This record gives C-alpha cells, sequence and structure tokens, in this order.
C-alpha cells in the first residue's frame, strides 16, 4: 500500500501534520511533487525560501515511496516553515487553517510563473457587463499571481452591493483559496454544510452603524451585501468558523455540520446565468478540544484507491466511510466531481 | 473608503478605512465594534492572512473588498 506513512509529532506539530496529510492526499498536488515539476518552476538566485519548496516536495515524496507502518520526520520541513511564517518557531499548539494559509502562501509565492508583479492601476470598468467585469478582474490578479497551487486551490467571488435608495448595485470580485463559513444556529433536523454555505452567500443587510456610503446618493443608505461564486476552484478548502463571537470569552462551537463525501452540488451559489461545480470529498482536518488547546488528526481518502484512513502523527489506520462524518471536522477538501 | 468584514455567525459590519490603514488599525476598528481583542483576530483577504505592520495598500485591497474574520482552534 502506498502513501500511508505517518508524521512523527515534533512537539505539538499535529496541526502541521493534519494539513500535510491532506496535501499529501490532494492528487494533483503530489503528483507535482512527485513529477518533479515544481523544479521547473522554481525562482533563478539566491532565495531563502528556495528549500521551503523542495522540502515539502521531498516530504509528499517520501510519504509516496514508503511502506505500511512507515513514520516519516518532517523536521526538516518545519525548519523551512518557520523561516518563511516565523509564529511556527518553537512547538506550540497552533490552528491548521492559519498553518495552511502561510504554507500555500509560501510555496504560491516560490513557484509563481511571475517573477515581477505589475504595479497595475485601478481602472473604471463601469462600462463593461458584470461577468466581463470579473473576467478583466481576474486576467489582473493572474498577471500577478499565477501559479500550479493557483491553479488547484484558486476561485473568485463576485460581491454585489445594492443600494435600497437608488438602486444601484456595485460589484466587486475577490479571489479566494478557501472559504470560511459560519455556523447556522437555527437549523432543523441537524446543521448541514449547505446551511452554513447559505449564511456565507445570504443576503446581508447593512443598516444602522454599518450603513455604507453610496456614492451615488451622496451619503449612507442601507444597503444589501450578497457574495456568489464566479469562478469555482479545481479543490475546494472549506473553514468552519468554529468559534463563538463573546466579547469576554470564546467558546469553541461543538455543532455537529453534516457534510456530504460525494456530490456537494453548489449550483445555488453560482453568480447568476454561471457554470457551476459539484465536488467530492477527499480530506478532512479535525480538531479535538476547545480554542485555546486540543488535538488534530486527519481523514483522507486515497487517490483513485478510494480507501480512507484517518492519520494521527505515526499512526495511520484504514476507517470506514462511515466514520468521516464527525463534529471536529474543521477544513473539509473537496475536489471536482468527475 | 469603506472596506467589509464578514465576522462569525452569519453578519458582516463596515468600516472606513484609508489604504494607508495598517492591519492593526483595521483590527482595532474590528474591536470597536465586536470586542474581539486584535490578538484574537485573523484577517483573510485573497488567500493572504494579513501581518499586523502591512498597511491594505500593501495587500492592494480596493473599496468594498471583503476581509474574512476568523479566530483560532490550537492544536497539537
Ligand atoms: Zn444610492
Amino acid at each position: 500500500a502506498q502513501g500511508l506513512a505517518g508524521l512523527r509529532n515534533l512537539g505539538n506539530t499535529c496541526f502541521m501534520n493534519s494539513i500535510l496529510q491532506c496535501l499529501s492526499n490532494t492528487r494533483e498536488l503530489r503528483d507535482y511533487c512527485l513529477q518533479r515539476l515544481y523544479m521547473r518552476d522554481l525562482h533563478h538566485g539566491s532565495n531563502a525560501h528556495t528549500a521551503l519548496v523542495e522540502e515539502f516536495a521531498k516530504l509528499i515524496q517520501t510519504i509516496w515511496t514508503s511502506s505500511p507502518n512507515d513514520v516519516v520526520s518532517p523536521s526538516e520541513f518545519k525548519t523551512q516553515i518557520q523561516r518563511y511564517a516565523p509564529r511556527f518557531v518553537g512547538y506550540n499548539q497552533q490552528d491548521a487553517q492559519e498553518f495552511l494559509r502561510f504554507l500555500l502562501d509560501g510555496l504560491h509565492n516560490e513557484v509563481n510563473r511571475v517573477t515581477l508583479r505589475p504595479k497595475s492601476n485601478p481602472e473604471n470598468l463601469d462600462h463593461l457587463p458584470d461577468d466581463e467585469k470579473g473576467r478583466q478582474m481576474w486576467r489582473k490578479y493572474l498577471e500577478r499571481e499565477d501559479s500550479r497551487i493557483g491553479d488547484l486551490f484558486v476561485g473568485q467571488l463576485k460581491s454585489s452591493l445594492t443600494c435600497t435608495d437608488c438602486g444601484y448595485c456595485s460589484t466587486v470580485f475577490d479571489p479566494f483559496w478557501d472559504l470560511s463559513l459560519p455556523i447556522a444556529k437555527r437549523g432543523y433536523p441537524e446543521v448541514t454544510l449547505m446551511d452554513c454555505m447559505r449564511l456565507f452567500t445570504k443576503e446581508d443587510v447593512l443598516d444602522g452603524d454599518e450603513k455604507p456610503t453610496c456614492c451615488r446618493c451622496r451619503g449612507r443608505k442601507r444597503c444589501i451585501k450578497k457574495f456568489s461564486i464566479q469562478r469555482f476552484p479545481k479543490i475546494l478548502v472549506l473553514h468552519l468558523k468554529r468559534f463563538s463571537e463573546s466579547r469576554i470569552r470564546t467558546s469553541k462551537l461543538t455543532t455537529f455540520v453534516n457534510f456530504p463525501l460525494r456530490d456537494l452540488d453548489l449550483r445555488e451559489f453560482a453568480s447568476e446565468n454561471t457554470n457551476h461545480a459539484v465536488y467530492n470529498l477527499y480530506a478532512v482536518s479535525n480538531h479535538s478540544g476547545t480554542t485555546m488547546g486540543g488535538h488534530y488528526t486527519a481523514y483522507c481518502r486515497s487517490p483513485g484507491t478510494g480507501e480512507w484512513h484517518t492519520f494521527n502523527d505515526s499512526s495511520v489506520t484504514p476507517m470506514s466511510s462511515s466514520q468521516v462524518r464527525t463534529s471536529d471536522a474543521y477544513l473539509l477538501f473537496y475536489e471536482l466531481a468527475s | 473608503m469603506q472596506i467589509f468584514v464578514k465576522t462569525l455567525t452569519g453578519k458582516t459590519i463596515t468600516l472606513e478605512v484609508e489604504p494607508s490603514d495598517t492591519i492593526e488599525n483595521v483590527k482595532a476598528k474590528i474591536q470597536d465594534k465586536e470586542g474581539i481583542p486584535p490578538d484574537q483576530q485573523r484577517l483573510i483577504f485573497a488567500g493572504k492572512q494579513l501581518e499586523d505592520g502591512r498597511t491594505l495598500s500593501d495587500y492592494n485591497i480596493q473599496k468594498e473588498s471583503t476581509l474574512h474574520l476568523v479566530l483560532r482552534l490550537r492544536g497539537g
């Protein structure tokens, strides 16, 4: 069996190992490492963070040339990621999504096909239809951020902001590499992932102290703001906001969120008259504990063979698909279906 | 200019900022409204977690962009 190596806990580093295993089982990212395609993408010159890509890829290579029961040390990799993101120096407990964002940023920057970023000035695109404005904003983003990492993870949100007085809808397009979803509080019979996606993409009323300034009305007005997905990523990472808004002491929200193994259909969240995507689950990062402390594991589906395993540092064990959906799920990794 | 923050439970808030606003400034403005301390806040935009010491202009964050507020589940 391939790709079933455990990762040594170096001292509170399961947040890191959980993410690394999710990435190890991200088929196309794994393949990029195994086929050594990153070598062509690395920047010339004495760069401080060349070794971040090299050690990440070496780790994935090691995992996928291992035998079951093997335990691999990610210590050389940790040295490189903490050089890129000094918050990961030492051996404190950390957030897995925070780690994911810093790691992918580092990898992306070092294999960016754009080696000299153009400055770019803001443009008035009011003459363009919404979809064309979206495409142009996307082009402008890609001329600065264009990598294999982006190929997999990046999508585009549309934010539509309508003034309730004059009816003008101001649109902006924000790239995203993951989506952080509020957790529903009024779900019946249960809270579903779709409920959480709906909270993210719902009409947000901006009134009272949140009134935006309408440039057309020349004053503060009640506005309605709504997200839709303009461009879907190949890999969709969903991050559940498992933390209360207490102004005194944050508590972890441990609500069961029911997410599908297959056929996550995001039709209802696509921008108007825009082609939507359907996804299957392939990995989950689980957190057990409180906001201040706890323990991470990963559940990952091996690419192609379809078998699920639990990755808990050195311990890698088979699991049934009936064991994958739990209340501990914190990050969900989805890939395009068929 | 105005930017938006998608907060923890479904709501969005509106901030008044300048491009020169530091991330610390932005976190302070969020604290003013939400009562979440800056040292607890993480702000995500275009896949980047915004870092103290940098400005909105550094990240090319323009009017009506949305920052995504998240906290932490620390784990070992
Ligand atoms: Zn208006």
